[PDB]
C-alpha cells in the first residue's frame, strides 16, 4: 500500500495490496469484482495519463504566451484560424474533427484490443524508448498515479476557475497570491450558497 | 367553435330563450298578490332561472342556433378547449362509483360463500358485514389490479360449467 | 371400488348440469351398477334433482 | 406494540417487520404478500420523493421570509424559473422523462427479480453496486457514509425515522396544496395568519373546505 | 416510336419475360402444392361433368420450361393491362 | 448471446442463442413459432442491408451536394430530367419503374428461391467477393446485423423529422446542435400534445 485514505480504519479488502496507488479509498465499494476491478484500473491509469497531457497543455500554452486553454476552441466558431506555437496551421472544423477521429479510432481500437490485460494499462516496448522501466518500476508507477490523480484534479481545478473566477489558472493563481485573504473560492461567489 | 357551436355567452336564441322564459313567469306572477305563497314561490322559480341560465354560459358551454348547451364528448376537443368538465370528467366519476358498487358486491359475495348456509345470507342480508365491506371499495382499482397481476379475479376455465356445444 | 364416500370429485359428463363443477360422493354401488358413485350437489339441476348417479369415469377427486 | 389507534384490530399481514408497521391495514389493501411488498417500495419512493420536496418548498420559503434567499412560491417558482432559464416546457419535461424513466427502469427489474440489476457485464463497471439490500433500501452506491450498516439495531431506528417523516412530509404536501387550494396563499402565510388569531382562522372559515349554502 | 404498339409491346414482353424465367418456377411449384396436395383432385367420375376435367391442349408446348398457351395467355394478359395503364394514365390523369 | 435490453431479464427461449444479435428483444413473443422465426431471422439482414444503403444515400445526396432524400422523384413530376452526380441520365419515370421491376422481379426472385435458409441470408461466393467471410464471421455478421437495426431506426427518423420537423437530416441536425434546447422533438407541434 501507499498509505491510508483514513488512518484508523481497514474496510478495504478486495483492493490488492500490491496494486499500484493502492491507497485503501473505496467508499461506495466499486473494486469487489475482479473484472470490473481490471477495468477501473486501466480506466483511472487511462484518465490520469490524459489529464496529465491537458494539464501541461492548458498552463503551457499560457506559460509560452499564446493564449488560454479555453480560448484554444473558438476560433472555429468565429471562423478564424488555428495557431501552434503561433506558427499558423491551415485546417478548419470538420477536417480536423475526422483527422481526430480517424487517429483516434485506429489507436485507442488497438490499445482495446489488447487482451494480456496488464498491457492495455502498461503496454511499454515501442511505449518504453528510454526503456526507465528496467528497475524501481513498481514505484514509478505510483508516482505516474499520484500525479496523474493530482493532474485530473488539477484539470477540474482550471474548468471550475473559469466557471466561477473566470479568468486564466495563472491569471487566478497570481490573483490569489497577490490578495490571498480577499480573493478565493469563498469570494468568487459561485462555490458558496446562491 | 368547435362544430359551428358559438357559446352561450355569445348565443343571442339563448338569450331570448332567457327573455321569454322569466316573461312567461313574470306573467303568472301578476294574477297573484305580492306577499301570497303563490307568489313567494313564482320569484324562487324566476330567481333559480336567472342563476341557471347564467352558470350554464359562465361554464362556457356552446350551443347551436337553438340556444340549448351541447356537450363535446371528444377528450382531445373536450381537454384541449376546456370543455372537460361535460362528459369527460363526470364519466370517471360514474366508473369510480360503479366499480365500487361492484367490488364491494363481489367482496360481500365471496365471504357469504363457504359460511354455513351461502343461499340464506342473500335474502336475509348480514347488515354489519355489508357494513364493513362498503369502505373497502374505497381503494376498489388498487385492489381490483392486483388480482388482475395475481391471477385472482377471474376463474380457471376447467371450473366454469359450459353448455353442451 | 370408485372415490371414497364423502369425496368431492369434479363431473366430467358432458351433459351434467353440475359439469365443471364438484360434488361429494355420497357411496359408491360395489357391483356392476353401470354408474355407481352417488354424488350430491349443494346446487339443484333445472328439474331440483340436487344428486345423480355418475360412473367412475365420470368423476375425477 | 404501537397501533395507529389504541384497541385497534391489527390485520394478520401486518406483523411487526416492516418499518412502521402500526397495524393499518384498514381495507385490507397489502393483504396480499406480493401487493404488500410493492406498496412498501411505492411508500418509501412517496416518502422519500415528498420529504425532498416539502424540504424544497418550505426551507427556500423560511430563508425568503427571513431576507436570506428571494426563491418564489412553490405555486409560482415553476413559471418564474420557465421565463429565467428560457427553456420550453416541453423539451425540458421530455429530457426530465427519459432520466427518471431509465432510472425506475433499473428500479422496477430490480423489484422482479430481485439484485437482477448487478447481472455480469450489464452497466459497463458498476453493476455490483446495482444489486441492492432488501425491497426500498438500494444500500450501496445509495447510503455511502454506510449509516445502514453500524448495527442491526441503528438500521431499525433509522428505518422507522425515514418511514414517520416521510408520512408526515407527504401528508404536508397534500396540505400545502390543499391549503393553498383554499387560501390562496404561501405555506408560512397561513401558519401566521393562523397563530395571530388561532381562534377564528381554520379550514371551517376559509370558504372552499365547506361551502355552507344552508 | 410512341405509338400504343411501344406501351403494349413492352408490358407484353417484359410480363412474358418474367413469368418465362422468373417466376414460371415458382408459378409451376406453387399449381403443384395448391392441387396436388392440400386441395385434391375434382371430378371424381360419373356425369359430362368431364367439362370441369382438365383438357389436354393445355399440356402439350414444346417450349422448354413448359410454358403452355394458358401460360403465355396468363402472363401476355397481365402485359395487355400495363401496356394499356401506362398509355391511359399518360392520356389524362 | 450478445447482450440484454433490460439488464436483469431472463428466457426468450424461443430465441437460440447462435442467432446473430440475440439481444434477447421480443417482448410481443413474435419469435416464437419456428417457422416464423426463421422467415423474421431472414427479413431482419434483408431489411437490415436495404437499410444501410439508404441512410447512406439519404445523406450522401445531401453530404456531396446534390440535394435532399425527399426532393429527389420531384424532377418526375416537376418535369425536370434525372441527374446522378449532376450527369443527367437519359432515362423517364416510366423506362425506371420498368427497368426496376425487371430487375428486381429476377434478383429478389432468384434469392427466394434459393432453399437453404442459411444461404438465403448469407451466400457469400459472388456476393463475398474480397473473401472476408474468411477467419471470422459471426462479429461481422453482429456488426452487420447491428449497424442494420441503427440504420433502419435512423431511416424512420429521418422521414419523422422531415414529417414533423420539415427538414432535411443534415439540417435538422445543425438546428439542434444550434439551440439544443429549442430545437427538439418536443418544440416541433406534431411530436408532444401539449
Ligand atoms: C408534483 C409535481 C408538480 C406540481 C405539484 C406542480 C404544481 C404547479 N406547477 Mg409545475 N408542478 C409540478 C411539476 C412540474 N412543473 C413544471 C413546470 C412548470 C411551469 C413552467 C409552471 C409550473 C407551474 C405550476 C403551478 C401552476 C400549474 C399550472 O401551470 O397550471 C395552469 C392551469 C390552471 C391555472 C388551471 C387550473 C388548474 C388547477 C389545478 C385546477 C403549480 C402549483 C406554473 C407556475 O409557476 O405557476 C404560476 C408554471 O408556469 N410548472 C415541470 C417541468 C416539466 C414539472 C415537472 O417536471
Ligand atoms: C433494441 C431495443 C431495446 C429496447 C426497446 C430497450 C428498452 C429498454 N432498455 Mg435497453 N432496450 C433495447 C436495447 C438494448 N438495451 C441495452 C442495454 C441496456 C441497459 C444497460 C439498460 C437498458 C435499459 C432499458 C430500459 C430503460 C428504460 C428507460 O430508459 O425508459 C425511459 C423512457 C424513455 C427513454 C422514453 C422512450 C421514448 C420512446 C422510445 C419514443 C417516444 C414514445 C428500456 C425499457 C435499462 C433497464 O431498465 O435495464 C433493466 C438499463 O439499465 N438497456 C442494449 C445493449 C446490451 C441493447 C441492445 O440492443
Ligand atoms: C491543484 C489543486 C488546486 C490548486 C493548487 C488551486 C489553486 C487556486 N484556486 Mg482552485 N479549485 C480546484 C483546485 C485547485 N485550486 C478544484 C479541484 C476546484 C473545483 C472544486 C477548484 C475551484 C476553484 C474556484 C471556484 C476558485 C478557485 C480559485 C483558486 C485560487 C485561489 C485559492 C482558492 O480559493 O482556491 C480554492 C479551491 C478549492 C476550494 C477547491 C479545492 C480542491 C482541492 C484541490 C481538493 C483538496 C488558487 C490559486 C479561485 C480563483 O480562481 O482565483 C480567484 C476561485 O474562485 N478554485
Ligand atoms: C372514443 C373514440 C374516439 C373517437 C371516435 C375520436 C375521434 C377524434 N379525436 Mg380522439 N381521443 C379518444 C377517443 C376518440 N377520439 C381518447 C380515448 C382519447 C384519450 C387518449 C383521445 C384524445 C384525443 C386528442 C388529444 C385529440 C383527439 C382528436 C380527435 C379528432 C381527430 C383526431 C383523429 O384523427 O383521430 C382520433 C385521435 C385520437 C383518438 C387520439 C390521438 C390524438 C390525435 C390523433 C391528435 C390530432 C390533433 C389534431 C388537432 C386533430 C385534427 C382534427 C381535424 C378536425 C383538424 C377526432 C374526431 C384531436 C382533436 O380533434 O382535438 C383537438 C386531438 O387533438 N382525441
Ligand atoms: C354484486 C352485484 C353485481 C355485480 C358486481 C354485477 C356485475 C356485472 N353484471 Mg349484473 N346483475 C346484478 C348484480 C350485479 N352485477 C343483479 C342483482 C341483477 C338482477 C337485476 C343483475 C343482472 C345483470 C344482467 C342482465 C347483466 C348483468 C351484467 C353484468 C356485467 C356487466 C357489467 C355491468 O355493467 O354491470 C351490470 C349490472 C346490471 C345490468 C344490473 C345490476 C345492477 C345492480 C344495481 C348492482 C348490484 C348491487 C348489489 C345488490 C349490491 C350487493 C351488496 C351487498 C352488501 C348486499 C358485470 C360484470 C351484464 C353481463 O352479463 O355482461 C356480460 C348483463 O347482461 N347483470
Ligand atoms: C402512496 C403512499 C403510501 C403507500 C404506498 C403506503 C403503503 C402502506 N402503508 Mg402507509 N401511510 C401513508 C402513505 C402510504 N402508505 C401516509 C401518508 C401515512 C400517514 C397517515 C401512512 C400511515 C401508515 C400507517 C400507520 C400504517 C401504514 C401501513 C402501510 C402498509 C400496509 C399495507 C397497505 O395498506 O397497502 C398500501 C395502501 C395502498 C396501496 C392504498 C393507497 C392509498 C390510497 C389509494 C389513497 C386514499 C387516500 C389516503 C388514505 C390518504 C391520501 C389522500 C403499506 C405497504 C401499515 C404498515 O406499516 O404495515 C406494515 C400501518 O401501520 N401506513
Ligand atoms: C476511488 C473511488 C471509490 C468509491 O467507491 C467511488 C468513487 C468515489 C466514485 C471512486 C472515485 C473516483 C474518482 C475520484 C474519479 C475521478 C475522475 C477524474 C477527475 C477524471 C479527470 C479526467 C480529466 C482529463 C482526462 C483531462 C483531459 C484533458 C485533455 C485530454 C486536453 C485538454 C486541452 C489542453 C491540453 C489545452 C487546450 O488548449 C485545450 C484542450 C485540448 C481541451
Ligand atoms: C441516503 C443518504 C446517504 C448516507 O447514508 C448519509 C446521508 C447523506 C445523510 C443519507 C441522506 C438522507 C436524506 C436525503 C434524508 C432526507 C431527509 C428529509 C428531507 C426529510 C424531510 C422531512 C419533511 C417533513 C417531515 C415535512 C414537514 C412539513 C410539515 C409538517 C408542514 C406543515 C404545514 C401544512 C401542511 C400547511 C400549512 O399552511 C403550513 C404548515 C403548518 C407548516
Ligand atoms: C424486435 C421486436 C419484438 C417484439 O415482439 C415487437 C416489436 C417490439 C414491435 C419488434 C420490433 C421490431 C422493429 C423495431 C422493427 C423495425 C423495422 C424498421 C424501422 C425497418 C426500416 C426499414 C427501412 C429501410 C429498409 C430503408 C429503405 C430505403 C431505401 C431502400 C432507399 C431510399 C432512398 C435514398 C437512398 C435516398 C433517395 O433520395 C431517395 C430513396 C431512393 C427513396
Ligand atoms: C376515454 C373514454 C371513452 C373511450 C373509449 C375507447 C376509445 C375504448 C374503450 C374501451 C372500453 C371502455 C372498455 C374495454 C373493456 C375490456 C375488458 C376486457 C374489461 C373488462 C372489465 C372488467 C372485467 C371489470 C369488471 C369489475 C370487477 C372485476 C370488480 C368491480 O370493479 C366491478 C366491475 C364489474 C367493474 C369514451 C367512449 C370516449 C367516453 C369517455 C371516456
Ligand atoms: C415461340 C418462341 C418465343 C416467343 C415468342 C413470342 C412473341 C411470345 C409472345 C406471345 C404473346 C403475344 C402473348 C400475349 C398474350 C396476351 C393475350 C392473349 C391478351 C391480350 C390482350 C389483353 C389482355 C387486353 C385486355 C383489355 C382489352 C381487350 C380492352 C382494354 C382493356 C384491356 C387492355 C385490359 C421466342 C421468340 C422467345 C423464342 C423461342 C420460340
Ligand atoms: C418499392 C418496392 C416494394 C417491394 C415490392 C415487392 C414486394 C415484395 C414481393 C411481393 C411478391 C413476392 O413474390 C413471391 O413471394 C413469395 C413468398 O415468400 C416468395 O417465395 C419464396 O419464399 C417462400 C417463403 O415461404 C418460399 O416458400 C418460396 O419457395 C420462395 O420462392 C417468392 O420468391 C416471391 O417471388
Amino acid at each position: 500500500r501507499a498509505g491510508n485514505w483514513l488512518p484508523g480504519s481497514d474496510a478495504p479488502a478486495w483492493l490488492p495490496d500490491d496494486l499500484p496507488g493502492n491507497y485503501g479509498f473505496d467508499p461506495l465499494g466499486l473494486c469487489k469484482d475482479p473484472a470490473s476491478l481490471k477495468r477501473f484500473t486501466e480506466s483511472e491509469v487511462i484518465h490520469c495519463r490524459w489529464a496529465m497531457l491537458g494539464a501541461a497543455g492548458c498552463l503551457g500554452v499560457e506559460a509560452l504566451g499564446f493564449g488560454n486553454w479555453y480560448d484554444a476552441p473558438l476560433w472555429a466558431i468565429n471562423g478564424g484560424s488555428p495557431t501552434w506555437f503561433g506558427i499558423s496551421v491551415p485546417f478548419d472544423l470538420n477536417t480536423l474533427l475526422a483527422v481526430e477521429f480517424v487517429a483516434m479510432a485506429a489507436a485507442e481500437s488497438r490499445r482495446g484490443d489488447e487482451t494480456d490485460a496488464a498491457k492495455r494499462i502498461y503496454p511499454g516496448g515501442a511505449f518504453d524508448p528510454l526503456n526507465f522501466a528496467k528497475g524501481d518500476i513498481e514505484t514509478l508507477k505510483l508516482k505516474e498515479i499520484k500525479n496523474g490523480r493530482l493532474a485530473m484534479m488539477a484539470c477540474l481545478g482550471f474548468v471550475a476557475q473559469h466557471a466561477a473566477t473566470g479568468k486564466t489558472p495563472l491569471q487566478a493563481l497570481g490573483d490569489h497570491i497577490g490578495n490571498p485573504w480577499g480573493s478565493n473560492f469563498a469570494t468568487n461567489g459561485v462555490s458558496l450558497p446562491f | 367553435d368547435i362544430a359551428g357551436l358559438t357559446p352561450c355567452s355569445e348565443s343571442a336564441a339563448y338569450a331570448k330563450r332567457l327573455k321569454n322564459e322569466v316573461k312567461g313567469l313574470n306573467k303568472r306572477l301578476k294574477n297573484y298578490e305580492a306577499d301570497s305563497a303563490p307568489a313567494i314561490a313564482l320569484k324562487a322559480t324566476i330567481e333559480r332561472t336567472q342563476n341557471r341560465f347564467a352558470n350554464y354560459a359562465k361554464a362556457g358551454l356552446l350551443c347551436g342556433a337553438d340556444g340549448l348547451p351541447h356537450l363535446i364528448s371528444d377528450p382531445g376537443l373536450a381537454l384541449k378547449y376546456g370543455h372537460a368538465g361535460e362528459v369527460f370528467i363526470p364519466t370517471f366519476g360514474f366508473l369510480y362509483v360503479a366499480g365500487w358498487i361492484g367490488y364491494v358486491g363481489r367482496l360481500y359475495l365471496n365471504m357469504v360463500k363457504g359460511e354455513a348456509k351461502p343461499t340464506e345470507k342473500e335474502i336475509i342480508i348480514d347488515v354489519p358485514a355489508a357494513l364493513r365491506l362498503t369502505w373497502q371499495g374505497a381503494t376498489w382499482p388498487v385492489q381490483v389490479v392486483a388480482e388482475l397481476r395475481a391471477n385472482t379475479l377471474t376463474e380457471k376455465a376447467e371450473n366454469i360449467t359450459i353448455s353442451p356445444r | 371400488v370408485g372415490p371414497k364416500r364423502g369425496s368431492q370429485v369434479k363431473i366430467l359428463r358432458p351433459e351434467s348440469y353440475w359439469y365443471n363443477q364438484t360434488g361429494k360422493v355420497v357411496s359408491v354401488d360395489q357391483s356392476g351398477i353401470l354408474y355407481p358413485v352417488v354424488v350430491r350437489f349443494e346446487t339443484q339441476n333445472y328439474a331440483g334433482v340436487t344428486t345423480n348417479n355418475f360412473a367412475l369415469d365420470e368423476v375425477q377427486p | 406494540r404501537p397501533l395507529w389507534m389504541p384497541g385497534a384490530t391489527v390485520p394478520a399481514h401486518l406483523k411487526g417487520e416492516l418499518a412502521g408497521d402500526f397495524g393499518f391495514d384498514p381495507l385490507n389493501l397489502g393483504k396480499d404478500p406480493q401487493a404488500l411488498r410493492w406498496y412498501q417500495q411505492a411508500e418509501l419512493v412517496h416518502g422519500r420523493t415528498a420529504m425532498t420536496a416539502v424540504a424544497g418548498i418550505l426551507i427556500p420559503g423560511l430563508l425568503t421570509k427571513a431576507g436570506v434567499l428571494n426563491v418564489p412560491e412553490w405555486y409560482e417558482a415553476g413559471k418564474v424559473s420557465a421565463e429565467q432559464t428560457g427553456i420550453a416546457l416541453g423539451p425540458l419535461l421530455a429530457v426530465q422523462l427519459f432520466m427518471c424513466g431509465f432510472v425506475e427502469g433499473k428500479r422496477w427489474m430490480d423489484f422482479l427479480k430481485p439484485g437482477s440489476q448487478s447481472e455480469a457485464g450489464s452497466f459497463l463497471g458498476f453493476e455490483a453496486s446495482f444489486k441492492g439490500t432488501d425491497n426500498g433500501y438500494p444500500g450501496g452506491p445509495f447510503d455511502p457514509m454506510g449509516m445502514c450498516n453500524e448495527s442491526e439495531a441503528k438500521t431499525k431506528d433509522l428505518k422507522l425515522k425515514e418511514i414517520k417523516n416521510g408520512r408526515l412530509a407527504m401528508l404536508a404536501c397534500l396540505g400545502f396544496a390543499a391549503q393553498y387550494g383554499a387560501t390562496g396563499k404561501g405555506p408560512l402565510d397561513n401558519l401566521a395568519d393562523h397563530l395571530a388569531a388561532p381562534l377564528k382562522t381554520t379550514f371551517v372559515d376559509n370558504g372552499i373546505s365547506i361551502p355552507i349554502h344552508l | 416510336g410512341l405509338e400504343p404498339y411501344l406501351q403494349v409491346c413492352a408490358g407484353t414482353a417484359t410480363m412474358l419475360a418474367v413469368g418465362r424465367f422468373a417466376f414460371l418456377p415458382l408459378h409451376r411449384r406453387d399449381l403443384e402444392r395448391s392441387a396436388a396436395t392440400a386441395g385434391p383432385k375434382t371430378t371424381g367420375s360419373t356425369y359430362f361433368d368431364s367439362l370441369q376435367q382438365e383438357a389436354s391442349f393445355i399440356t402439350s408446348t414444346n417450349d422448354p420450361a413448359g410454358f403452355t398457351l394458358i401460360d403465355t395467355m396468363a402472363w401476355g394478359a397481365l402485359g395487355h393491362a400495363l401496356g394499356f395503364a401506362f398509355l391511359a394514365a399518360s392520356s389524362l390523369q
